[PDB]
């Protein structure tokens, strides 16, 4: 599976979660930002590596980072 | 239903680029803005969401395009009248080559003003304008000047019509949606009445000076085209059917007109063109059939057809609800109409190219081998580009204008439901065709290289005779008298007959079909199938696939959906257009190479007075075109000697473009093999260097987008290759002689 | 030039066929208001369409008979 | 006054300057051709 990490520059705009087409990310409560929410990735075994969440992230040097690792049927997006 | 003054005419919005796009109107921040601007100009469906204003913009743009075409045609007539030798060529066709471009003496470029005949110095034009002008009955420079002035006036009229139909009086949507009347108005109108008027022009004007110039009358001794219509006695002097007037037309006695409206077939053996009586009778029959066709659909009087009802009645046990809904698609989506029109117009331009060489309709065009090769290749390339654009706009319709709720169990929905079966079978066909044509060539190269010529695929070895094409050629040869009793000669002498030998040169002979023709025709079948596979997979999978199920949300033109799922770069419909462009380029390069080699080897050449023909490349196509090495050595290497030994002569410009296209193709590979991350980091280093001397621009420079990098790559690739082939073909065929 | 008159008068088989096969006859803008038994029964554009079709089959018939 | 700024757009100025420089070069060649050095 691929690794999705969320760093402490997250400002809780939820745009990475909205952009994710495979339901990898949620928003959990937090205290480090004014929105008081941070993105989380409990479902990285369903992550395909499309990096739409990275494209959606507005913080300069994005607070969400996707690292392509071990390749599975789910991660290669195979319907067969 | 016409609006009154919708858009005011002001000069202020000309000075603010990016007014049409909301994001572009904020101003430039990155350089991509500029590259977005030209990219977003004509995408009218994206700027405004209402179909009405999109139709207004399209109508005014069509008028502007017609104005541009009229400006081009007016320039052609002006260059044929002032800076040409149409005078001089017309009295002596086969001593003087056509030339309609005169180039100033500057920096040594006056060498390109070559000796073409009759004390003239200019570029030998190969477009065939002189042969069409002779076929229309043109005989003076002043009339060509009048045609140029009329073209300028019609271009001004088109510009005024576009301004009027966008800014002053503009139609509504149901004017555009009334396609039942539009098809009647285009069939019985444009095509039918245009061909009726041209048949009338043929019979009255183009036929007399043509037949007098074929008889031997000097062009100054033929007075002027209007004095024939001033005095009808000249027609009865020349065509004696003009004695009963219009009486046999209305009294079912059309056999009186079987003196200027004939069914001869073949070619005129003074010029090599088609018979003008044959073309006039053809145009008259086309006119009558088109008038009949342009009364099919109900427009305003309750008589006719409903295209919706015709479509809805066509359904079967295999096809569910059949053609239900296609009227709504083709009346609401401009892109769907553009796709099907581009497909049929590209196929038509290719049909024009294939029909024009074997039945040359213009006098002395056939013996001008440069003109024949140029016209064939130009019309082939135009047709192939339009077919790629058809695949493009089919994918664009699929992304933008398709609606699933309004296409349930019709033909289009069932296409989308069995696209896997379609594309997989087309994939298998493409692999089968690639093997059983190109691997035949590879087999032949290997067996010839191994010293086993008896094991090759050839006429002198294992034979692949195109027996069905030979049988159809035989049936066309026994057509005129058995299955075409009133036809005198065959439809074309390429099917079988005798060689027309206008001047010392050849115009047409029986084009025989052997093993090499079989091999190259299956190569054509293969390459067309692969281009079709690419474009049809781009259309059928523009919305979704098993890889990207939400591709329609990403749009028509997007680079990728990221490195994930293994990697999804070039999944969009636009990237299928990008790949199909290269494959169409490959297909048409092979088609025109086949044409050039076969015409130089088995058709064109010099006829002896005894009746023998010495061909240009002496019949090498039967033994050399079966190997890749033969194509490399006897076609490319041998015939490129004219384009590379052109320096210091009038053909040296064809040398320069032969280099120049070789540049651009290679330049294209920079954009085609690389990616924008490297170029963006390099740009960062150069911006740091600009920051050091305070020359940093306010608009920040960026690398090109991934889509734009692919677009620049494919554009430069096709441009360089086409310019190379153009230079090679023209310097070969201006030196064939 | 007399038998062709009888052939392009027996062309009225087109009128007969259009009487019993045209879906919409009396609908047009100008509909030939003095309606009668067999000359202007359905309307002006129906009559125009049937006379054009009659001329088409009349031309076909006369050039088929004239071998 | 929008036409003045429409001419002031970058492609119009760069094409006008290119035509001006090309005219200068073509005129200097057609007056005095064939210069490879300083005589
Ligand atoms: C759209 C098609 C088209 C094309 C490709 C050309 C191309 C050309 N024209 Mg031409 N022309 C055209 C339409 C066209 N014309 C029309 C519609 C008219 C009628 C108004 C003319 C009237 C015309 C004249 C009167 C002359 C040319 C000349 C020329 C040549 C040099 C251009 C020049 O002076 O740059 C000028 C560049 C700018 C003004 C900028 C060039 C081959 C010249 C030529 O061949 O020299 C003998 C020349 O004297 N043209
Ligand atoms: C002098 C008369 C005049 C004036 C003041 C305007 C002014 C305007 N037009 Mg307009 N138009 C004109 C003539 C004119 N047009 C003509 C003759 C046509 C018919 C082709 C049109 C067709 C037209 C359409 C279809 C649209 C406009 C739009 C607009 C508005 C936005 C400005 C614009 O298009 O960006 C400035 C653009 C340019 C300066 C582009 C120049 C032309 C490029 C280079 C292509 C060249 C082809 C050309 C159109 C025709 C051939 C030229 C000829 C020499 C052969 C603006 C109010 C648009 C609108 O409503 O805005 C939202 C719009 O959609 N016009
Ligand atoms: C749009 C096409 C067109 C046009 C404008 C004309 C125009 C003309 N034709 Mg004509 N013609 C045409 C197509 C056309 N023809 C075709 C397609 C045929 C073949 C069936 C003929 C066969 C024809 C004959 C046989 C004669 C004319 C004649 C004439 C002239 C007098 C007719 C008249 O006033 O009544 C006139 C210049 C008559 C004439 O005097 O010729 C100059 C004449 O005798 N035409
Ligand atoms: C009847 C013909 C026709 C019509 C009406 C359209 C209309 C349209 N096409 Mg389309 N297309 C056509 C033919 C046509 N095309 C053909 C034949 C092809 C195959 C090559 C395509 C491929 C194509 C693609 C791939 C795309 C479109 C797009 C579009 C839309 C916007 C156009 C645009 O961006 O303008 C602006 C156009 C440009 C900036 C291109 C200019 C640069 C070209 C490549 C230069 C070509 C080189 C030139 C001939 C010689 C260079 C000389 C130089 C050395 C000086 C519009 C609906 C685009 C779109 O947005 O879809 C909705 C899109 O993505 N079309
Ligand atoms: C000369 C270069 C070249 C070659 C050989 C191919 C080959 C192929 N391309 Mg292709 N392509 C190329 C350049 C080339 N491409 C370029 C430059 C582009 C960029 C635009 C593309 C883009 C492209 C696309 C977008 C598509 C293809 C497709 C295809 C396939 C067509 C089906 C076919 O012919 O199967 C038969 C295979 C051949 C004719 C290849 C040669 C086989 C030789 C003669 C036999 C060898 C014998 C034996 C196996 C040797 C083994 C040795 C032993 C020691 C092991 C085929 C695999 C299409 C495809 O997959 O459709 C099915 C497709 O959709 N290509
Ligand atoms: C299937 C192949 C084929 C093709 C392409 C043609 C093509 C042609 N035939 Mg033809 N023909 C064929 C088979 C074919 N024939 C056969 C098998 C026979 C029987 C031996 C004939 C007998 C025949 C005759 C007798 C004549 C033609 C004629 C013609 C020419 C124009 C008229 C026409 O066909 O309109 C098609 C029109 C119809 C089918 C209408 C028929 C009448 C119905 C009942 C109403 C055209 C070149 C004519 C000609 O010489 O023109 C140059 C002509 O007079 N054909
Ligand atoms: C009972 C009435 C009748 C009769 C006996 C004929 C008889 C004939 N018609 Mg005819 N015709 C008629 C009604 C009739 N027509 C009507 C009503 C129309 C209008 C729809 C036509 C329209 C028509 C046309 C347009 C043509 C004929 C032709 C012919 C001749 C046949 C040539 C041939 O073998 O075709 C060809 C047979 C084939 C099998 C070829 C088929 C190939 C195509 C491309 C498919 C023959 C004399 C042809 C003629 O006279 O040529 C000189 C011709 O071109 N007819
Ligand atoms: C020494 C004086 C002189 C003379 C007699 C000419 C004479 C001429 N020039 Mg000219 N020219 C000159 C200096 C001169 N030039 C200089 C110094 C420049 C640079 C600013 C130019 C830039 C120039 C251009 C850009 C053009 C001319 C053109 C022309 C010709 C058409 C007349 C005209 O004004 O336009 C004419 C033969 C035009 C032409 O078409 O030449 C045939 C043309 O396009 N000239
Ligand atoms: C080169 C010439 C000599 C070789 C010819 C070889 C012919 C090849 C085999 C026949 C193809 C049959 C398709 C027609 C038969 C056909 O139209 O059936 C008719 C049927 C539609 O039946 P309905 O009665 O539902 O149709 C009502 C219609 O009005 C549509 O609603 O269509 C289908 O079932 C679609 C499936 C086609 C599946 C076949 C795919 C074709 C792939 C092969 C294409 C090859 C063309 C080669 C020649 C150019
Ligand atoms: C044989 C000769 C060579 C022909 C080869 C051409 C291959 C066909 C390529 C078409 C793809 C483009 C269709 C739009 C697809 C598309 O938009 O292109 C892709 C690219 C921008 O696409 P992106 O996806 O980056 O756009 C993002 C936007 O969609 C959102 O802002 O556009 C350009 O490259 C802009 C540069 C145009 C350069 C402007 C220079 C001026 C040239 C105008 C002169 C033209 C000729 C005039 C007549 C002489
Ligand atoms: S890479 Fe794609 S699938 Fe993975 S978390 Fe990001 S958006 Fe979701
Ligand atoms: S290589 Fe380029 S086009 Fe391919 S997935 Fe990565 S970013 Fe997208
Ligand atoms: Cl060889």
């Amino acid at each position: 599976s691929h690794s999705v990490k969320i760093y402490d520059t997250c400002i809780g705009c939820t745009q990475c979660v909205r952009a994710c087409p495979l339901d990898v990310l949620e928003m959990v409560p937090w205290d480090g930002c004014k929105a008081a929410q941070i993105a989380s990735s409990p479902r990285t075994e369903d992550c395909v590596g499309c990096k739409r969440c990275e494209t959606a992230c507005p913080t300069d040097f994005l607070s969400i980072r996707v690292y392509l690792g071990a390749e599975t049927t789910r991660s290669m997006g195979l319907a067969y | 239903s016409v609006d009154n003054n919708p858009v005011p005419t002001s000069f202020e919005k000309w000075g603010k680029p990016g007014h049409f796009d909301r994001t572009l109107a904020r101003g430039p921040k990155t350089t991509t803005w500029i590259w977005n601007l030209h990219a977003n100009a004509h995408d009218f469906d994206s700027q405004t969401s209402d179909l009405e204003d999109v139709s207004r913009k399209i109508f005014s743009a069509h008028f502007g395009h017609l104005a541009v075409v009229f400006v081009w045609l007016s320039g052609m007539y002006f260059h044929g009248a002032k800076f040409s030798n149409y005078e001089g060529w017309l009295a002596d066709p086969t001593h003087i080559k056509p030339s309609a471009q005169v180039v100033w003496p500057i920096v040594g470029q006056g060498i390109l003003n070559g000796d073409v005949g009759g004390g003239f110095h200019g570029i030998q034009i190969t477009s065939g304008l002189f042969y069409l002008w002779r076929a229309s009955g043109f005989t003076d420079s002043y009339q060509l000047y009048c045609t140029a002035i009329g073209g300028l006036v019609m271009a001004a009229l088109m510009l005024f019509a576009g301004w009027f139909h966008y800014h002053v009086k503009a139609p509504k949507l149901e004017w555009f949606q009334n396609v039942e009347s539009m098809m009647n108005h285009h069939l019985a109108g444009l095509l039918g009445l245009g061909s009726l008027g041209w048949a009338g022009h043929q019979i009255h004007v183009s036929m007399p000076i043509n037949k007098l110039l074929d008889a031997g009358v000097a062009p100054k001794d033929i007075p002027l085209p209007h004095e024939f219509i001033l005095e009808p006695s000249k027609m009865a002097e020349l065509y004696p059917s003009f004695a009963q007037g219009l009486t046999p037309f209305f009294t079912l006695n059309w056999g009186v007109y079987s003196d200027f409206l004939t069914f001869k077939g073949g070619l005129n053996p003074v010029t090599g063109g088609l018979w003008l009586s044959d073309t006039a009778h053809h145009h008259l029959a086309i006119a009558v059939l088109f008038i009949i066709a342009g009364h099919m659909y109900r427009t305003n009087w309750g008589i006719g057809h409903s295209m919706k009802e015709i479509l809805e009645a066509h359904k079967g046990p295999f096809t569910g609800e059949g053609h239900k809904g296609l009227y709504e698609i083709l009346t609401t989506s401009w892109h769907a109409q553009l796709a099907i029109n581009l497909a049929l117009l590209g196929s038509l331009t290719i049909i024009v190219a294939q029909h024009m060489y074997a039945m040359p309709p213009y006098p002395y065009q056939a013996i001008d081998y440069a003109t024949q090769l140029s016209l064939f290749t130009h019309h082939m390339w135009i047709g192939g580009f339009l077919i790629v654009g058809a695949g493009a706009h089919g994918a664009i319709f699929m992304v933008r204008d398709y609606d699933p709720a309004k296409n349930v169990n019709n033909l289009l929905d069932r296409m989308l439901r069995h696209r896997d079966a379609i594309i997989s079978h087309l994939n298998w066909v493409c692999i089968f065709l690639g093997f059983h044509s190109f691997g035949l060539y590879i087999h032949n190269d290997t067996m010839r290289a191994l010293g086993r010529p008896q094991d090759m695929f050839s006429d002198t070895a294992i034979q692949l005779q195109p027996i069905f094409a030979q049988w159809v050629q035989h049936l066309h040869t026994l057509a005129p008298g058995a299955t075409a009793p009133n036809a005198l000669a065959t439809a074309s002498y390429a099917f079988g007959g005798e060689t027309i030998a206008v001047a010392g040169k050849v115009a047409m002979m029986p084009i025989t079909l052997g093993t090499a023709d079989f091999m190259v025709h299956h190569i054509h079948a293969f390459t067309i199938h692969v281009t079709a596979l690419i474009l049809l997979k781009g259309v059928l999978y523009a919305r979704s696939s098993r890889l990207v199920p939400d591709k329609a949300n990403l749009g028509f033109r997007f680079p990728c959906d990221g490195p994930g799922r293994g990697g999804t770069c070039q999944v969009s419909g636009w990237d299928h257009v990008f790949l199909g462009l290269f494959w169409m380029y490959n297909s048409l390069s092979i088609v025109i190479f086949h044409f050039s080699w076969k015409m130089q080897s088995d058709v064109w050449g010099t006829v002896s007075p005894d009746g023998s023909v010495t061909h240009v490349t002496l019949g090498n196509f039967a033994q050399s075109a079966i190997t890749i090495n033969g194509w490399l050595r006897d076609f490319l290497w041998a015939q490129a000697a004219n384009v590379i030994n052109s320096y210091g002569s009038a053909l040296s410009a064809y040398g320069i473009m032969f280099l120049a296209g070789h540049f651009v193709f290679a330049f294209s590979l920079m954009f085609l093999f690389s990616g924008r991350g490297y170029w963006q980091e390099l740009i960062e280093s150069i911006v740091w260097a600009h920051n050091k001397l305070n020359v940093a621009p306010a608009i920040q420079p960026r690398a090109l987008s991934i889509i734009q990098g692919r677009a620049v790559g494919v554009a430069h690739y096709l441009l360089g290759g086409i310019v190379t082939t153009w230079a090679f073909f023209l310097a070969r065929s201006l030196s064939i002689g | 030039l007399s038998v062709g008159i009888i052939m392009c008068l027996c062309n009225v088989f087109a009128f007969v066929i259009g009487y019993f096969a045209i879906q919409k006859t009396g609908k047009g803008k100008d509909l030939a208001l003095p309606q009668l038994a067999s000359k202007k029964t359905f309307g002006l554009p129906e009559l125009l369409a049937t006379m054009s079709f009659g001329h088409i089959l009349g031309a076909g018939m006369v050039l088929g008979l004239a071998s | 006054d929008g036409l003045k700024s429409f001419l002031s757009t970058a492609p119009v100025m760069i094409m006008a300057l290119l035509t001006f420089t090309a005219g200068i070069l073509i005129e200097f060649n057609r007056f005095y051709p064939d210069l490879l050095f300083h005589p």
